RNA sequence: UUCAUAAUAACUUUUCGAAUCGCAUGGCCUUGUGCUGGCGAUGGUUCAUUCAAAUUUCUGCCCUAUCAACUUUCGAUGGUAGGAUAGUGGCCUACCAUGGUUUCAACGGGUAACGGGGAAUAAGGGUUCGAUUCCGGAGAGGGAGCCUGAGAAACGGCUACCA
RNA sequence: UAUCUGGUUGAUCCUGCCAGUAGUCAUAUGCUUGUCUCAAAGAUUAAGCCAUGCAUGUCUAAGUAUAAGCAAUUUAUACAGUGAAACUGCGAAUGGCUCAUUAAAUCAGUUAUCGUUUAUUUGAUAGUUCCUUUACUACAUGGAUAUCUGUGGUAAUUCUAGAG
């Protein structure tokens, strides 16, 4: 019917970041879109990598459906994919948790409330604590 | 009252604003390197005063509740092995490991002891590093008058291919 | 900051606006060659004078000497590839004469009308803006493409959608249906 | 303003980076060094542009903390180190070691080198001068201070250098008929032989310079680095060989060339 | 070159020449805990180099004669000496000379003038625009003055006066 | 991608101007506005004024640790695991904005510094500190100051005074 016919251009060996780094042609005869998790599986299956290793993104098919042109990654390990890709690329895959934090301007003013005092602040709520008299 | 401090050496019952660097205290310099004009109060005492400070030297009759009765402990002690030499009074020859406050602390069930930082010591690797830099210091030495007898005969291998070229007409 | 992405007001307009003959001439090629612009003519008329103004700008020097020589080879090449000049015609001077209706006839408006599929000329235009054609083995939907004379054998229906025979056209999904239904 | 910039706007990075128009405001200055600013080679530019070993600048950063990279023997962790001209960089994972040696274009170039050459560095001068307890000492225009030359090491005249060790292997004096590679401008990355040195006095001394094509050309000095006597060059060149063709002549060997 | 550099003579409120730090725990026994030694960090001297920095050479600006003289008491031009500066210097000071620029537009005024790269226009020659993605320069309400610092006459530094 | 027409006349040919004509990463506005890529955007007038928030801080095996901090467990009988705080270091002179000045000034190319400073950068490197030479700190000199412990002020403030 379609078969999700996946090739693997330019693959470029890396020692240096542990992986063989590398361009994803794929297609998809009457099929729409490849999808990544369908994906990261025809890479472990052809490159004997294992879902967790590979790391796949960029894509963007042509026009007509037709074809995507990926930037796909097969690291050497699990344990060395982890400690080089950024995190939000291990968050995509679920191999990383999302790492839950607040907002940007809230740290900025949790930022400036912290420069604004000097110190440690139990002093400080001590202090106001002897102020309620007042 | 209105609360600027008393700043030694100023003179005056009266406010006033002056230049205070870093060097002295009444300013604490938000940049390194930078003097500004705080407001300070003179060093004589007048009627405009809410606190003075009067260090209690030596005791009296009347022990007050708990300023002269209790005895709050000092938090800090010796950090430097001649601090620790001098605070006891134990000299080179005693050796070392011990004098020290450990604490044991509790989270809930589990009790064990702390340890502070101690600086400061003929340790094995301290004197080792001193060898270590000392080597070095002789064996640069020892290379460049090696490097520099090579050169000197050098030259003076040089010096007689000059003269023998010259030597003909 | 990055830098500023150039672009051109590519397509420039006449200096006069009302030549009746021109009117009626730029009328003539949009009905031919069915244009929605007169914008879609002046792009082919300064699309060409800018290689016409290259061409006059090398014939002022000596064919024989280097730029004249490479600059203008390359210029030809450059238009035999896209295929509105000649095989029997590669020598610069013919460069100059190039015109406007050549251009247009090698479009992909065109060459779908040219090649038959449509039958009636807009209806490429309209099979072209449709998400059918495919001069590659990728959809084109821009009737002003420029078929690059190589490529023009290889201009079928697309491999999606009808005509190629993959899905049939719309109504079909209304029509089988209400033919169920009955 | 108010001392030395700390930035380098993309636009006016030095063209031989081949750095993107786009897809950055700026671009990495190359730190202060032992090569000019526009005559280096910041790292990132070299990992990342050229070779692609990283795909971007953070990469580059942990490619140079794990720390296989090696330009002139020392490590670097530095990601716009000024790896200029004749820097050896030395990938210790892959064995692709890399002279920095420019294309007959200008912009430099991946020579993927030998284990094995790739262990001296050719180098200029310079100075010639004496320091303190009157030692004479050499300098190299690609960055280096060498102690104790050979009295006739003279200015404008390479030398070899041990690189490991940072010493003195041998040197090639500068004259008449001595291959010699270029690095200004124009004329840069081409090759050729000399024939003649025009003194002048005071305003720059220049080089009549035949390739193997015997096209001539001159430079100044300053931009001339002696690669050798005639027939053999020390250093091993990239593919060009340092010809610099004609227009059509290059336009000819790329449409002839067509094997699918 | 009065250069690099080397000498003879000294000084000096005598600078610098590690009372600094993390990993590694090897080698000889004069069998002490002896003497010894690796991989690094920072620091520190002038010479180099880099990032630069200040000057400075030449040539080049928009309009105005309804600006033909201007500068030189209160540095103008030159000189000698110092003073200062990182350093060159009328940069400052003393004493001396009377220079200096000008119809090949000095000086003055204007500019709804930041300079350049460039932009639009588009046969050729041009005109007008360039506050504005790059490069210089300035400015941080004005005008001053300065601390720290390699680098600031900083202003998301300070001192002041005005607003 | 060198292009001209209408207008003084009773009409003519000129001088001539006005008017049109085309275009402006040239401003404005008037309608109208479905999509794709791209994308300037308080310069012009006031270099006029500014609430609020943000835009510069930074620690590693590796400068200073008895936080009466967190650790907690199978290196501490001087120290060694993490580390708030603080001093030291370095950075905050970069970037960003703007165009008021400013007309041989700036600025462009061109030289020069044999006329200078240059943290950083990566290269270089200091047996001579002794002061008569028969019994001398060197296997390590001194007391401070901060953060801290509290003692506080104030109507206010990223104000900090005293002792340990
Ligand atoms: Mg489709
Ligand atoms: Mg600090
Ligand atoms: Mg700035
Ligand atoms: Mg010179
Ligand atoms: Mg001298
Ligand atoms: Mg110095
Ligand atoms: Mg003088
Ligand atoms: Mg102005
Ligand atoms: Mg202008
Ligand atoms: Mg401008
Ligand atoms: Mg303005
Ligand atoms: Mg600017
Ligand atoms: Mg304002
Ligand atoms: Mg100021
Ligand atoms: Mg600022
Ligand atoms: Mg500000
Ligand atoms: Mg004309
Ligand atoms: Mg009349
Ligand atoms: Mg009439
Ligand atoms: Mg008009
Ligand atoms: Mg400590």
């Amino acid at each position: 019917s379609d078969a999700i016919t996946i090739r693997t251009r330019k693959v470029i060996s890396n020692p240096l970041l542990a992986r063989k780094q590398f361009v994803v042609d794929v297609l998809h005869p009457n099929r729409a879109n490849v999808s990544k998790d369908e994906l990261r599986e025809k890479l472990a299956e052809a490159y004997k990598a294992e879902k967790d290793a590979v790391s796949v993104f960029g894509f963007r098919t042509q026009y007509g459906g037709g074809k995507s042109t990926g930037f796909g990654l097969v690291y050497n390990s699990v344990a060395d994919a982890k400690k080089f890709e950024p995190a939000y690329r291990l968050v995509r895959y679920g191999l990383a948790e999302k790492v839950e934090k607040a907002s940007r301007q809230q740290r900025k003013q949790r930022k400036n409330r912290g420069k604004k005092i000097f110190g440690t602040g139990k002093s400080i709520a001590k202090k106001a604590a002897r102020r309620n008299a007042d | 009252k209105q609360g600027f401090p008393m700043k030694q050496g100023v003179l005056l019952p009266t406010r006033v604003k002056l230049l205070l660097a870093k060097g002295h205290s009444c300013y604490r310099p938000r940049r390194n390197g930078e003097r500004k004009r705080k407001s300070v109060r003179g060093a004589i005492v007048g009627p405009d005063l809410a606190v003075l400070a009067l260090i209690i030297t030596k005791k009296g009759e009347q022990e007050i509740e708990g300023i002269t009765n209790d005895t709050v402990p000092k938090r800090l002690g010796p950090k430097r092995a001649n601090n620790i030499r001098k605070f006891f009074g134990l000299t080179k020859e005693d050796d070392v490991r011990d004098y020290v406050i450990r604490r044991e602390v509790t989270k809930g069930d589990k009790s064990y002891t702390k340890a502070p930082k101690i600086q400061r010591l003929v340790t094995p690797q301290r004197l080792q590093r001193k060898r270590q830099q000392k080597s070095l210091k002789i064996k640069n030495a020892q290379a460049q008058r090696e490097a520099a007898a090579e050169y000197a005969q050098l030259l003076a291998k040089r010096l007689s291919e000059r003269k023998a070229e010259k030597a003909e007409v | 900051p990055r830098a500023p992405r150039t672009y051109s007001k590519t397509y420039s307009t006449p200096k006069r606006p009302y030549e009746s003959a021109r009117l009626d001439a730029e009328l003539k090629l949009a009905g031919e060659y069915g244009l929605k612009n007169k914008r879609e003519i002046y792009r082919i008329s300064f699309q060409l004078s800018k290689i016409r103004r290259a061409a006059r700008d090398l014939l002022t020097r000596d064919e024989k000497d280097p730029k004249r020589l490479f600059e203008g080879n390359a210029l030809i090449r450059r238009l035999v590839r896209i295929g509105v000049l000649s095989e029997d015609k590669k020598k610069l001077d013919y460069v100059l004469a190039l015109k406007v209706e050549d251009f247009l006839e090698r479009r992909l408006q065109t060459q779908v009308y040219k090649l038959g599929l449509a039958k009636s000329v807009h209806h490429a235009r309209v099979l072209i803006s449709q998400r059918h054609i495919a001069v590659g083995k990728q959809i084109v939907n821009i009737p002003s493409f420029m078929v690059r004379l190589e490529s023009e054998k290889h201009i079928d229906f697309a491999r999606t959608s009808p005509f190629g025979g993959a899905r049939p056209g719309r109504v079909a999904r209304k029509r089988a249906a209400a033919a169920g239904g009955e | 303003a108010r001392g030395p910039k700390k930035h380098l706007k993309r636009l006016a990075a030095p063209h031989h980076w081949m750095l993107d128009k786009l897809s950055g405001c700026y671009a990495p200055r190359p730190s202060a060094g032992p090569h000019k600013l526009r005559e280096s080679l910041p790292l990132i530019v070299f990992l990342r542009n050229r070779l692609k070993y990283a795909l971007n600048g953070r990469e580059v950063k942990a490619i140079l903390m794990q720390r296989h990279v090696k330009v002139d023997g020392k490590v670097r962790t530095d990601t716009t180190f000024p790896a200029g001209f004749m820097d050896v960089i030395t990938l210790e994972a892959t064995n692709e070691n890399f002279r920095l040696v420019y294309d007959v274009k200008g912009r430099f170039a991946v020579h993927r080198i030998t284990d094995e050459e790739a262990s001296y560095k050719l180098a200029k001068v310079k100075k010639v001068q004496l320091g303190k307890k009157g030692i004479p000492y050499v300098v190299t225009h690609d960055g280096r201070t060498i102690r104790y030359p050979d009295p006739n090491i003279k200015v404008n005249d390479t030398v070899k250098v041990d690189l490991a060790t940072g010493t003195i292997t041998d040197f090639i004096k500068f004259d008449t008929g001595k291959l010699v590679y270029v690095t200004g401008g124009r004329n840069l990355g081409r090759v050729g032989t000399i024939v003649h040195r025009e003194r002048h006095e005071g305003g720059f001394d220049l080089v009549h310079i035949k390739d193997s094509l015997e096209n001539t050309f001159v430079t100044r000095l300053n931009n001339v680095f002696v690669i050798g006597e005639p027939g053999r060059p020390w250093i091993s060149l990239p593919k060009g060989k340092g010809i610099k063709l004609t227009i059509s002549e290059e336009r000819d060997r790329r449409r002839a060339q067509h094997g699918l």
